[PDB]
């Protein structure tokens, strides 16, 4: 069925910069959008997204509003997060999951449902 | 400041009692008397000029009427 | 029962139509229905309830002012400006007004200053906004019969007294199935929707009295206004109106509040709607109802008793309550059990044969012992009469005279069948029942001179109205073709009658 | 800005449980968006209810929402045993960001 | 309360600005038409009364003036 | 040398309340603050049932008396041409600029 | 001279005779006795409810 | 505002005791507010009267109120055994508040 | 059915805060009622009371126009009356007993009966 998938990274210390990849599989890209929730154990989800996969477009937390940059490829039907100058705190998981955007391509108001689906996680930790 | 609206321009129409139902509509008429009898000047001059213009009689009391409540309240 | 000297009380007679009738609930009175058999029902409306509500714009009270530091320019090297503007917190007027050689530019004339204050509020309206939705109007039901006035004791809220019963309808569930022990479960259908006409109506908070007033009126308040969305850094659009900078005529300019507005945006309220908050809601006083009033379930209850036994002591003089009915209350002693209570008002004693038309059918009294307690409530005619219940030996008879004839009653009810059309109206022909090419032609030709009048002559403080009305009076005694001037006295003389009734 | 969410949650089997997420006017009062999110731990979350009072097809039917004011309930009723999921609430901000709750740990007995 | 008095109904003359005679004026008019904008009707209304009055053409004008004017400051 | 002709409270507090309730023909209501003086009283008729618990039914006759209390007066003060001055100022250019 | 707090402006004889608020006559030893106070103080029901 | 109904009458068994409570025109004369306390030196004084008369639900039919003029008379007759209580009358004055009369402690058998 | 309870009111000194509670038990407290009677050892009960309901409106005795107040919190349906000041006369039991309100909420006129329930009572010294 839908499948979401992955990379599983390693530290990558303090200051460095973590790209971790989100290649969805069965269903149709074109269609697909995208999100990045990250958590580690123990605290709430932050949500630190951007929301386009057709246009390439992005919007981010204002938390995050500069530190992640996002690249979509749609020849290998993946979105890669990149979040640049990380730091001891964001030692976390990084699921990309799908909110299917309106038809018209353009993605303003979700789908009533967000997250169908889930990526099956990354964790990511800082040293 | 200076807020315009004075709610009563629409009100509502409700058996119960209204917020100022009483001493709203008398302090409208208390407030053109006085500033009548601050002023009997201008009952002169709003009576000349009235007078003139319309020559039906009746159509010139209208006039005086028009006049007087005219001055105190819209300036 | 629940309503008696309430005033306001319209009692309907007689459903008609097949167990179909309509009535109109404004809590500024009640309603007694009455039909050729069941029981009497009285139903009093009280409360209103606000649900969710949300919140729109907010208006400020009062100017805190500080800071205001100044800059100034030569004649020409610009007008002036300062960091202080892009705060947008601040408020700044650029007045083009100073002098040469004195500050310092070997050019005599002109000068431009920007004075900044710092605009902070205290007190402040939230203005909150209602939708239709989720207001339910609470209601009360009272069924007469057999009781004191109290003294069974425990209400019907829950529901053990068994006499009355809570109904709470809102437009997400109308049909307030009401099961009255005993009698019939009385269901009622409600439109909850269309009777205020609502979302024209936000609702106002101060400090704490809360008031209603129309959208048209809201907006058009002159204070700065604030968006209401959220605060954190409260972000006041205008702060020009509350604020006046004042700059002397010689040299220099000076930033001065206008103080609390508070009062005056009391003064610019009336004929709001007095308002009650709590929590969750905010009861919500005045309102009106329409609602068809199904009887199609009822019972006499215990029309089948025996007539109990020797009693009739009564414990007060009836007393001659407002309009129509002498509200009898007796304790027929020694009765063994659920028996019924004789009442008639008799023309001459002498041969029984009342025509009273009491309006408390089939009353019952209550188990045995001998407490009894029973109310019950008899219209009888405008001349002298008899009150009696004619059982047991010498009974016990009673003397009472109502005042006033049948052309009493005539303008008597009419005068309230006025108001009825006046406030509320377009409404009114929903009073009566079963209606068609009477009262349905007539609400509708009431409704389009209804829409049309509201349209044409809106803007009408009472004042206003008589003036007006006065002038169409004077049109109508004047002009041509026993028209224009006839339809122009006739539209005047009903402002003029729409405006003592609303005074009265 | 983190929606109010409460740690924790326990009781007899077959018995409600009530999970209350409070937001603000900015997201769960002037919307219809929510979700509550089951994440098995140390396994990915899923999605179970949508649009409030509706849920997604592979949900079991006990699972109930409700919102009113600033609220998001979702009542569940005869809990079978295994239905300890890390209950997070979450919704769309007016702003167009999403706010995961807090998060409810569910706790079975 | 319903402060009646306007203190421009006197005011002062000086070389140096009053108290709000900026406010003030511009702040008649807006009070006016914010009172139209919300009542077309009434244009209609008074329309058709001023013009059945006075049969002379231009007073005709001053009628809907008159009224137009009474409308929303006093009453 | 300013006198205070008159004075305004543009501010009002309110307070202590209280009612009547007298039935019917039992005539009129007392509580004696119509005696005492800042206590403001506007009696009004109350057409009053068997709730309250009168014998016959009307206009009843009841006023609440809440004692006012005023904060923040407005004065008036007054003056006449005594104690009035000018302190007027003089150029006569020459040459200076300043002083 | 006509003062509110911490600021002044003189008004005439009219504007300021015809105020409807409460009078106070001459001084505020004490608390004063209010003339007037209908102005403020506004108080009616309906529904006969006290 | 006081009430001064009488504090203590004795009678045997049978015969018919009268607590009389006298008031002003303001309160008890003017209104037909009156209730009569059977207060036990044990329990907290509890309601039996109310109105003159009419018996909450607790009838126990030896207690009548009646009035005449500023009056409140509860006459029980046929003591009720260990009836003994201290008996207060109260009454709505008008002025909106509750006055309690000096009570009547009563002595039975 | 109805319960009504209090916490005991011991004794304090001359010149102290005493606040007795009155927790209402099954009797649904939504538009409850309350009120407080302070009776001495066998003595004239006095009346200071509180007409409170759910708005939370008070009107006391001309005795205790400013001496004492009871809050509401509907919370745990319970009044809370506060005499600033226990002085050595109180020594006398403050019950506090319901009168149950009007339909519309508001309440001017009590019903014919007043307290069908009394508290359990609560003995605050001043010693
Ligand atoms: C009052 O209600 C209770 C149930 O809550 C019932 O047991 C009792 O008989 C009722 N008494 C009266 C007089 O209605």
């Amino acid at each position: 069925e839908v499948q979401l998938v992955e990379s599983g990274a390693e530290v990558k210390k303090p200051g460095a910069s973590v790209k971790v990849s989100c290649k969805a599989s069965g269903y149709t890209f074109t269609s697909y959008a995208m999100h990045w929730v990250r958590q580690a154990p123990g605290q709430r989800l932050e949500w630190m997204g951007w929301i386009n996969a057709g246009n390439g477009n992005t919007k981010y937390s204002q938390k995050f509003q500069d530190r992640v940059t996002i690249t979509r490829d749609t020849s290998a039907s993946t979105a890669y997060m990149e979040l640049s100058s990380l730091r001891s705190e964001d030692t976390a998981i990084y699921y990309c999951a799908r909110d299917k955007v309106d038809d018209y391509g353009d993605y303003w108001f979700p789908t009533l449902w967000y997250f169908d689906y889930w990526g099956q996680g990354t964790l990511v930790t800082v040293s | 400041a200076v807020t315009l609206p004075s709610h009563s321009t629409r009100k509502l129409q409700t058996r119960s009692q209204t917020w100022l139902e009483s001493r709203e509509y008398t302090k409208h008429l208390i407030r053109v008397e006085n500033w009548i009898f601050r002023n009997p000047g201008f009952a002169l001059a709003a009576a000349a000029i009235a007078w003139l213009l319309g020559s039906s009689t009746s159509q010139k009391v209208i006039y005086l009427v028009m006049i007087l409540l005219i001055a105190p309240a819209y300036s | 029962i629940r309503c008696i000297g309430v005033s306001n009380r319209d009692f309907v007679e007689g459903m008609s139509g097949g167990t179909w009738v309509d009535v109109v609930l404004e809590h500024g009175g009640c309603v007694t229905v009455m039909a050729q058999d069941k029981p009497t029902v009285d139903i009093e409306l009280v409360t209103t309830t606000v649900s969710n509500m949300a919140e729109v714009r907010s208006y400020c009270y009062e100017a805190s002012i500080s800071d205001m530091a100044s800059d100034s320019r030569c004649p020409t090297q610009g007008e002036a400006y300062l960091d202080k503007q892009s705060d947008t917190q601040y408020v700044c007027k650029r007045t083009l007004v100073d002098r040469g050689w004195g500050n310092g530019c070997g050019l005599f004339g002109k000068g431009s200053l920007v004075t900044c204050a710092k605009f902070a509020c205290s007190k402040k309206m939230t203005g909150k906004s209602i939708q239709p939705e989720n207001l339910e109007y609470r209601i009360m039901l009272s069924v007469h019969g057999s009781q004191h006035s109290g003294m069974i004791v425990n209400d019907t809220g829950h529901e053990t007294d068994e006499n009355r019963a809570k109904v709470e309808i809102t437009p997400n569930s109308p049909r307030a199935e009401a099961t009255l022990g005993g009698f019939g479960s009385l269901g009622l259908d409600c439109e909850p929707r269309t009777g205020l006409d609502f979302s024209d109506l936000y609702y106002l908070t101060m400090n704490n009295k809360h008031w209603l007033v129309h959208k048209e009126w809201f907006h058009d308040i002159p204070l700065p206004w604030h968006a209401g969305a959220d605060t954190g850094t409260p972000h006041w659009n205008n702060k020009e109106a509350l604020v006046e900078f004042k700059d002397a005529h010689a040299k220099r300019q000076t930033v001065v509040v206008l103080g609390s507005q508070e009062g005056a945006v009391h003064t610019a309220l009336a004929g709001a709607l007095e308002a009650e908050m709590d929590g969750a809601k905010g009861r919500l006083s005045s309102g009106h109802l329409k609602c068809r009033l199904k009887m199609d379930k009822l019972r006499l209850k215990g029309v089948s008793y025996s007539l109990c036994t020797a009693a009739f002591t009564f414990t007060k003089i009836p007393a001659e309550t407002l309009h129509g009915t002498v509200t009898v209350e007796v304790q027929y002693a020694g009765t063994d059990g659920p028996c019924k209570v004789p009442a008639q008002m008799a023309v001459d004693m002498q041969t029984l044969t009342p025509v009273g038309r009491l309006i408390t059918a089939n009353p019952v009294i209550t188990e045995s012992t001998e407490n009894s307690k029973m109310m019950l409530e008899l219209d009888p005619p405008f001349g002298d009469s008899y009150i009696v219940i004619g059982v047991g030996e010498k009974k016990i008879t009673h003397h009472w005279h109502r005042s006033g004839s049948t052309i009493g009653k005539a303008f008597e009810a009419t005068v309230r069948g006025a108001k009825r059309m006046a406030v509320l109206g377009d409404t009114a022909w929903d009073f009566g029942s079963v209606g068609g090419a009477l009262n349905s032609l007539g609400k509708g030709i009431h409704q389009i001179f209804g829409a049309a009048f509201k349209s044409l002559f809106g803007g009408m403080s009472w004042f206003s109205q008589i003036l007006i009305g006065t002038l169409l009076m004077w049109l109508g005694l004047n002009t041509k073709n026993g028209s224009i001037s006839l339809m122009c006295l006739a539209l005047g003389g009903v402002l003029i009658f729409l405006s003592t009734a609303v005074s009265a | 800005s983190a929606l109010t969410q409460p740690a924790s949650v326990s009781g007899s089997p077959g018995q409600s449980i009530t999970i209350s997420c409070t937001g603000t006017s900015s997201d769960v009062g002037g919307f219809n968006y929510v979700s509550w999110f089951q994440q098995h731990p140390g396994k990915a979350p899923k999605l179970m209810l949508y649009d409030v009072t509706s849920r997604p097809s592979g949900v079991s039917s006990r699972f109930s929402g409700s919102k009113s004011g600033n609220t998001a309930s979702l009542t569940i009723s005869g809990l079978q045993a295994e239905d300890e999921a890390d209950y997070y609430c979450s919704s769309h901000t007016s702003r167009g960001t999403w706010v995961f709750g807090g998060g409810t740990k569910l706790t079975v007995l």
